[PDB]
């Protein structure tokens, strides 16, 4: 395990530890869960109701001080009662480091909006109500940001496909574009490329 | 370690001040400025004089596909489809059967050239160096279907550019 | 002088012409008792689009919970006499 | 009531692609909407159909001034899940052509703000030297800008015989181009007043808009990356951090002419310390092996068809990776399920969060203003829209 | 005696000292409100009275400032205010209460 | 119990409300809209075509599910009254390019073999 394997950092691991338990004993009314990756990550997985009292305390506590909102984004799990993952990820540079908040919901159930701790999450928040159908509560002015006016549906859920259900051309007739349903010259070819030999035995999960 | 890039202040002697007020009244650094671009004028250009004189290119440059050959004639292709499965968009297109002889050779071999990224995934692919991207970048058509490449189109390209592409690939071979 | 002093005579009258420009009302079977969904037949939206243009006739805005309980034209008129402060 | 205005798409000081809707009084703003989506391709759900291999080319095209950078971040987030190092002349070459992409996209972002502004000539001048970094990049990678040459594992190919005098005979007349474009427009007066006390952002608003690299840094704020969070090797180079004192668009202008300078120094650094070695990592289950091995030895056969068909299986897991790209923190959120293609990639672009903050760096201001801060954010709408 | 911070919008304060004595003080009053046992009542009174000691302590702003960790006393100011903010909300919230659900058996599981 | 989060409205008579309430801007909205794009269709045809719109989920019994199409219904308004869509926008909603599709059994087994 030399030059071809990554090096471990157990000092960063034992204090990002010991941070998200503080992180847990300060606020067991939303913490659900904390977990620290062998790549040196922080993550705290939440209780919705906490989106908005968890971010706060995490910019403006004087042992936090996380001021940046790096990203925020939505990871869709059908398999799961509640769809749709939301992740923050949050750097401080007082401290030089960095953490993720998780939360869940599903597609009726709204989020509280978080532009009154960070402002930067507005056109965020806008990505996923576009990509993912997740309503943000309170949000100032939520609207599509990313896809055609009048499109319907979302696009980043797992079950939208890959080219959708409409295409546009330039139809003479009308002397205007138009949208129709899409056919496609040549079909994108499926491909199955998981091999039937497990990879990493240390991830094999109990055979129920 | 960091610096400042606007920090400094002024010096408040009579001299300073009289320069800047000279500077103001007698648009110094405008002058300079014009004397910039004069001195521009009088360098010689960069411009080439395409297409009697072209840009230079490298052996590893990626340009127009092309289907190789064996010094025998026979194709190097042997329809492995490593090339269409790596492709990022799927724009290979191949069919296969045993021939007459029972050799592994293709019946088509598509590419499509305006789904094509030019990525040169598909040579790297290749176990046999059937396709590479040749040297060819001038090859702009009228109609959309002349860019939609068969195997005809790609065995031509490779009879008419081999002499250009086995150089360039002895060149880079050892690279790789 | 400004507009004469409107009437209930002259408020049902309105009424009714700004009903029987309803496509989706027969002209001669409505009444002042008429029920617009039990004998007109129409639709929670019909009821909706004749209070508008109630609304743009009499020039002044009905709001919806107001506008659900008006379910005849008695109602409305009663409402734009009560509003407009006409016992005649 | 104040006037619409549709400005962009199709507009010289749009990029090409943005919408902007602006609601103005005379010509002053009174309020800016930026639309975007114009150039919304879908990047983040075709990834998902991808291997990570065929997902690589996509990054090129996110920020297509900084091609060699998001290649970077990309595969510094992939071997990071992969648990796997980088070999260190690998590293070395990384961080050299990332150097030159910074190059590239200064020369991009001053000088193409210049000409909305209204100084057309150092578009021209610079533009030349653009040109020859160009090569540098066709040289070691056989295409001009978008390269894929970096990828998870080092790179794909090593350095040509001859490259690095070539490089270094450019780098040592760089700074006199760097020059030219300063005597041209650092210390003249017109200049100046089009761009001192314009957009001027505090500190505490470009933390909480999420703001990132110079549009940070123009406003006193003292952090980067590659000081603070290094990647690669980094932390053997020695350079200075620009820092501004207004917030403005002309204190911008001038950290990023400094970072140009600074470029050079760390290229400088680069060519005189390259390493010996090879430039991936010697791991066939991840990088394919060399042509040779894979015409004469059967595990290079099988390992260079399964990770030219299948590709390489990454172990399940989620990193938030990034850099400090030459537009400001570039980074990627990769969801791993434990197969051949990444489950889910959400890209963060510092553009995104620059161009949301632009209403707010916009009020007071008029229509020439506004297409100076345009400018001055350093706006490119592939990683924008993604 | 500074002439600037170097950061836009952040000026200079006139009588560090005595604006973070008021805002340490008020810290301490607004968490005597909140339960005895609770982990933020008692991380932030130490943390706080940790800084109010280092501040009475010393006189000198820049020996205060290297002391402090804090990063130029104007921004100690501006964090000291940040946490009485939230120590309010906190307050308001009440987080030291007991989860408020469970979330789904598989919620986390990961992957699939 | 059920314990469920509303969004805007506790039961349907709210959420029936505020559907009264859009369709009551759409209709308002209606002429403008003909005017500003200046298409070819009347007045009615566009109030017929909102209603057609608003008839398509007469069927969903859900407060939640009626308070996230309002929502949606809201978004569409917004867009038409800013003209941030275009005519195309406005007219992909009548498809008059589309070839009608046979509905009958007998028609569709001689086109093809969609169900
Ligand atoms: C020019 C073209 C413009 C096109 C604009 C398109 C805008 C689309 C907006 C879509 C809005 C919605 O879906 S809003 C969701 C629709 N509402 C419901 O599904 C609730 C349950 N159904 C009912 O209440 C009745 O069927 C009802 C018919 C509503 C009347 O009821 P009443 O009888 O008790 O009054
Ligand atoms: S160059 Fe890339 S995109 Fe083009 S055919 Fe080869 S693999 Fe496919
Ligand atoms: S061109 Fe090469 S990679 Fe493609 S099918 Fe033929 S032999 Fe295989």
């Amino acid at each position: 395990t030399r030059p071809t394997i990554r090096p471990r950092n157990d000092v960063v691991h034992k204090q990002l530890s010991a941070f998200g338990q503080y992180v847990a004993e300060i606020l067991p009314k939303y913490v659900q869960q904390v977990q620290v990756s062998c790549f040196n990550e922080l993550e705290i997985f939440i209780h919705p109701d906490g989106v908005i009292p968890v971010l706060t305390f995490l910019r403006d506590h004087t042992n936090a001080q996380f001021k940046s909102l790096a990203d925020l984004t939505a990871v869709d799990v059908p398999t799961r009662q509640n769809r749709f993952e939301i992740v923050y990820n949050l750097l401080s540079l007082r401290f030089n480091s960095r953490i993720r908040v998780k939360t869940y919901t599903d597609e009726l159930t709204p989020i509280e909006s978080s532009v009154t701790v960070y402002k930067a999450a507005n056109w965020y928040e806008r990505e996923i109500w576009d990509m993912f159908g997740v309503f943000f509560a309170n949000h100032p002015d939520l609207r599509r940001i990313l896809t055609d006016y009048g499109f319907e549906g979302h696009p980043f859920r797992k079950d939208f496909p890959l080219s959708g259900y409409v295409e546009l051309r330039y139809d003479d007739e009308v002397k205007r574009v138009v949208a129709e349903p899409v056919e496609l010259a040549q079909e994108f070819r499926k491909f199955d490329l998981n091999s039937p030999w497990e990879a990493f035995p240390a991830y094999r999960q109990p055979p129920e | 370690t960091y610096k400042f890039v606007n920090m400094r202040e002024p010096s408040m002697d009579m001299k300073s001040v009289t320069d800047r007020a000279a500077q103001t009244l007698l648009w110094t650094e405008l002058v300079r400025g014009l004397g910039m671009t004069l001195s521009y004028l009088f360098r010689e250009p960069a411009t080439i004089n395409y297409p009697f004189e072209k840009g230079p290119l490298s052996p590893r440059f990626r340009g127009e596909h092309a289907l190789r050959r064996y010094p025998s004639g026979e194709e190097r292709c042997i329809a492995c489809k490593l090339c269409e499965a790596v492709c990022p968009a799927q724009a290979i297109t191949i069919e296969a059967e045993p021939r007459a002889d029972g050799s592994r050779r293709t019946t088509r071999y598509d590419i499509d050239m305006t789904k094509c990224i030019y990525c040169g995934f598909c040579q790297e692919a290749c176990p046999v160096d059937a396709i590479v991207e040749g040297p060819n970048f001038e090859f702009s058509t009228e109609t959309h279907e002349e860019l939609l490449y068969n195997k005809e189109k790609l065995l031509n390209n490779g009879d008419k550019w081999e002499a250009e592409i086995a150089a360039n690939i002895q060149a880079d071979y050892l690279y790789r | 002088s400004d507009a004469p002093p409107l009437t209930l005579e002259a408020i049902k009258d309105r009424v009714l012409y700004v009903l029987k420009l309803y496509d989706k009302i027969d002209p001669e079977k409505l009444s002042v008792n008429s029920h617009f969904m039990k004998d007109l037949g129409l639709d929670s939206l019909d009821q909706v689009e004749i209070i508008m243009a109630m609304e743009d006739e009499f020039g002044f805005e009905i709001p919806d919970i107001d506008a659900e309980k008006l379910m005849c034209p008695q109602e409305i008129v009663d409402y734009i006499a009560d509003k407009k402060d006409v016992y005649e | 009531s104040n006037l619409t205005l549709n400005f962009g798409p199709q507009h010289p000081a749009a990029h090409g692609v943005l919408r902007l809707v602006m609601e103005l009084s005379g010509e002053m703003v009174r309020k800016c909407d930026p639309h975007i989506g114009l150039l919304h391709r879908g990047t983040e759900k075709l990834i998902e159909y991808k291997t990570y291999l065929q997902a690589l080319p996509y990054f090129d095209r996110l920020d297509y001034v900084s091609m060699m950078c998001n290649e970077q971040a990309y595969s510094l987030a992939v071997e990071k899940l992969l648990n796997i190092q980088p070999p260190p002349r690998a590293q070395w070459i990384r961080v050299l052509f990332g150097e030159i992409t910074r190059l590239l996209n200064h020369i991009m972002a001053v000088t193409t703000h210049a000409l909305d502004i209204g100084a057309m000539t150092p578009f021209f001048w610079m533009f030349e030297e653009r040109e020859k970094m160009f090569e540098f990049y066709e040289r070691v990678s056989g295409a001009r800008m978008h390269a894929a040459y970096i990828r998870p594992g080092g790179v794909h190919q090593d350095l040509p015989l001859g490259l690095l005098d070539d490089i270094y005979e450019f780098s040592k007349n760089f700074s006199f181009r760097i020059d030219e474009l300063e005597e041209m427009l650092t210390n003249n007066r017109i200049w100046r007043n089009r761009t001192v006390d314009i957009g001027v952002v505090t500190a505490e608003d470009a933390l909480n808009y999420g703001f990132s690299g110079v549009m940070l840094r123009g406003s006193g704020i003292q952090w980067d990356l590659r000081k603070t969070q290094p990647y690669d090797v980094y932390d053997q180079v020695e350079f200075d951090v620009p820092i501004g004192s207004r917030g403005d668009c002309y204190d911008r202008y001038l950290c990023r002419v400094e970072e140009m300078r600074q470029s050079l120094r760390i290229i400088s650094q680069c060519l005189n310390k390259m390493p010996p070695g090879e430039i991936k990592v010697d791991d066939a289950k991840v990088s394919p092996p060399k042509r040779a091995e894979m015409k004469t030895s059967m595990e290079s056969l099988i390992h260079h068809f399964k990770l030219y068909t299948e590709g390489y299986q990454v172990p399940p897991g989620a990193t938030y990776t990034a850099i400090e790209a030459p537009k400001g923190e570039f980074g990627v959120y990769l969801v791993s399920d434990g197969s051949s293609r990444p489950y889910r990639c959400k890209i963060k672009a510092p553009g995104f969060a620059h161009l949301a903050g632009l209403d707010k760096m916009s009020k007071g201001h008029m229509l020439a203003d506004v297409v100076a801060i345009i400018g001055t954010q350093d706006i490119v709408f592939g990683e924008v829209d993604r | 005696l500074k002439k600037t911070t170097g950061l836009v919008g952040l000026a200079v304060c006139e009588t560090p000292h005595e604006r973070l004595k008021i805002l340490y003080t008020k810290i301490l009053d607004v968490l005597g409100q909140i339960p005895k046992n609770a982990a933020y009542r008692k991380y932030t009174e130490q943390i706080t009275n940790e800084k109010l000691g280092m501040v009475k302590a010393e006189p000198d702003v820049k020996k205060l400032e290297e002391q402090l960790q804090g990063g130029q006393i104007e921004e100690v100011i501006l964090q000291a205010e940040n946490e009485l903010s939230l120590a309010r909300k906190m307050l308001r919230w009440k987080p030291w209460e007991p989860l408020v659900e469970e979330p789904p058996a598989n919620q986390w599981k990961w992957p699939i | 119990g059920t314990s469920v989060k509303p969004i805007f409205s506790r039961d349907m008579n709210e959420a029936k409300r505020r559907v009264r309430e859009l369709y009551r801007a759409w209709y308002r909205e209606v002429p403008n809209t003909v005017h500003l794009f200046q298409l070819d269709i009347s007045v009615k045809q566009g109030r017929d075509k909102v209603r057609e719109m608003f008839m398509k989920n007469a069927h969903v019994t859900d407060p939640r599910v009626v308070d996230l199409l309002v929502i949606k219904g809201k978004m569409e308004l917004e867009e038409t009254i800013n003209v941030w869509k275009q005519r195309t926008h406005i007219m992909r909603f009548f498809h008059e390019t589309e070839a009608p599709r046979p509905t009958d059994f007998l028609s569709k087994f001689y086109v093809g073999h969609d169900p």
